[PDB]
């Protein structure tokens, strides 16, 4: 049912996604559980993650938008700010949250991590040390995850 | 075979983005593999053509070594000149001559620090000029390879 | 066909076939870079060792030019001593190999090199050439990325999927 202030807003976010979905972004709450979202970011151009089909999983809380959601990459990843299980070390998801952030705002903020990773939090120590000194080998390794992302048939995006 | 832009994407629209992307990645690898076989043959050709050219020097050095063993005095050097003369595998001989070139030139003639410096400088002067020529050649032939594919795109219909 | 040739032609191909084709080229490219790296390594290791022998003939030529008498032979040693093209130098040595040994032994005694300027001239040239080789190889390294970028961006510019997802 959809009377809870949190659930009420999550449907408000969903409407925006259905009408002004950011470029290279997909997001759909589970048809029954409106607290778990399937998401999919496409790596922007002129970034080593270019043309990747990276799947995300957004888990929300009853306090939203006052509390950030849990965000996990589902596709395999190689990013300085992505832990080995998919959990993203993003600022707006940790200590710089805000109720003016809907789903789109969070998926584009994760999208922007592709072009410029935050060097402050090395979740992936290898990815961080590659991106800072050996950039040519960095792009070589990022593209191997871009290739893997294509394997999934995007069944999570059907109706 | 796609859908409307100002709309959320579809399972069909992303499968079509993956296939078109899989091809572009396929093509990027295909062009990288073809450029390398052209360089690999020119490398394997030039690698054989360089080993063939040493036989002029090696044969001329062995005869010059044999000419002086009868008048050579130091037995560790006499044994060394013999070791040089009696090596049949030419790969061994070329390094034995390259690695011990300073010892060789002195033993044939019978200042010494000048020889070590002119041999170090001449070998490097020769090595670098050839290495630069092949690098400039690898650069010249590679630019031609890619611009062939570029021209087929700049006019394709 | 086994492998598709155009971006238009891939809509009919299933994904499992496109992946099988991509890997065959990706794996062929990795074997070829290893082959290209190890080959270019062995080509430099051989040019240093061929120059080892070649230089020893040049050094013996420089040592005996002062006591050679007939100038048609001195011109031959001079032509030999001052060339830096190994194909040129190796032909000169292969074609006249016995003559060289004759001129080396014909000289009565070992005679001292008279010019340190050629060693400084080579020292400066040695440094200039090392600088030119690195810059030439760098011109090639950045170009491989540069040309592969423009070729790939032509496929992107003509793509229907890319223009749908990102173009505003």
């Amino acid at each position: 049912h959809m009377s809870t202030p949190a659930r009420r807003r999550l449907m408000r976010d969903f409407k925006r996604m259905k009408e002004d979905s950011p470029p290279g972004v997909s997001a759909s709450p589970l048809p029954d559980n409106v607290m778990i979202w399937n998401a999919m970011i496409i790596g922007p151009a002129d970034t080593p993650y270019e043309d990747g089909t990276f799947r995300l999983l957004l888990e929300f809380d009853e306090e939203y938008p006052n509390k950030p959601p849990h965000v996990k990459f589902l596709s395999e990843m190689f990013h300085p700010n992505v832990y080995a299980n998919g959990e993203i070390c993003l600022d707006i998801l940790q200590n710089r949250w805000t109720p003016t952030y809907d789903v789109a705002s969070i998926l584009t903020s994760i999208q922007s991590l592709f072009n410029d990773p935050n060097p402050a939090s090395p979740a992936n120590v290898e990815a961080a040390t590659l991106f800072q000194d050996h950039k040519s080998q960095y792009v070589k390794r990022v593209k191997e995850t871009v290739e893997k992302s294509w394997e999934d048939d995007m069944e999570d995006m059907a109706d | 075979e796609l859908s409307d832009p100002s709309e959320p994407l579809t399972q069909k629209d992303v499968i079509a983005f993956q296939k078109e992307a899989l091809f572009r990645c396929l093509n990027k690898w295909r062009v990288k593999a073809n450029q390398l076989v052209e360089e690999n043959e020119v490398l394997a050709a030039g690698l054989s053509k360089t080993t063939e050219s040493v036989s002029g020097c090696c044969s001329s050095i062995v005869v010059l070594a044999r000419s002086v063993v009868e008048d050579c005095s130091d037995e560790q050097d006499k044994r060394f000149l013999q070791q040089l003369i009696n090596t049949e595998d030419e790969h061994t001989l070329t390094q034995i001559i390259s690695n011990n070139s300073a010892r060789i030139c002195e033993l044939i003639l019978k200042i010494s620090d000048n020889i070590g410096r002119l041999q170090e400088l001449e070998s490097l002067t020769l090595t670098l000029q050839k290495l630069l020529k092949s690098s400039e050649n690898k650069l010249k032939k590679a630019t031609e390879y890619y611009e062939n594919i570029i021209a087929q795109y700049d006019r394709q219909d």
